[PDB]
């Protein structure tokens, strides 16, 4: 190969590995501060529906 | 001159004409929390793959 072809393919490499680590450490980070705060799509342990309470007039008035 | 119900009558459920206002709040709940922000726009894949490591897909 010519040096041309390595040393820009390595710049390639060296790009596209680089964007990966960045984006795992990013990864880490969400994770993180999704686990802690809670407030993100991820680690959202459901809760109860609040479709299923009846809203009609019960029986006795004091509810 | 008072003429007693049939049967049927006192059941029903009828309609009261007030004066009094209607209760904005008659169980005195406080302001809920505001829900997690949604998922919108278009969904782009993944960059670089799954980046597991050397899988470069
Ligand atoms: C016009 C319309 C049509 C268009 C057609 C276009 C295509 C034309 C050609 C048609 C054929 C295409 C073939 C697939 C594309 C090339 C895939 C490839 O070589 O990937 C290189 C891949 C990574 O190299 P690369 O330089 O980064 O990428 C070059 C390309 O860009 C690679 O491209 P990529 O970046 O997209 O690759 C994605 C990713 C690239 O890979 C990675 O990201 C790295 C991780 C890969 C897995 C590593 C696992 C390690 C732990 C387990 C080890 C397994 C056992 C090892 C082998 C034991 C003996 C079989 O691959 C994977 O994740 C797939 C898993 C690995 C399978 C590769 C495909 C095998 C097809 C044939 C299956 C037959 C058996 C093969 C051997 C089975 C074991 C692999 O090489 C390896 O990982 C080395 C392992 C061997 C690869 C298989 C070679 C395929 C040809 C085999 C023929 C001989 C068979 C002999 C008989 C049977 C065995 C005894």
């Amino acid at each position: 190969d010519a040096p041309e072809k390595n040393y820009e393919r390595t710049m390639a490499i060296l790009q596209i590995e680089s964007e990966k680590a960045e984006l795992r450490l990013k990864e880490l980070e969400v994770r993180r501060l999704m686990r802690a705060k809670g407030d993100g799509p991820w680690f959202q342990y459901p809760t109860i529906d609040k479709a299923l309470i009846d809203h009609s007039p019960k029986a006795t008035p004091d509810n | 001159g008072w003429v007693r119900p049939d049967l049927g009558e006192l059941s029903k459920v009828t309609k009261v004409k007030t004066d009094r206002p209607l209760p904005e709040n008659p169980y005195h709940s406080r302001a809920r929390p505001e829900p997690n922000p949604e998922v919108e726009g278009d969904l782009k894949p993944a960059r670089h793959g799954s980046r597991l490591f050397f899988w470069t897909m």
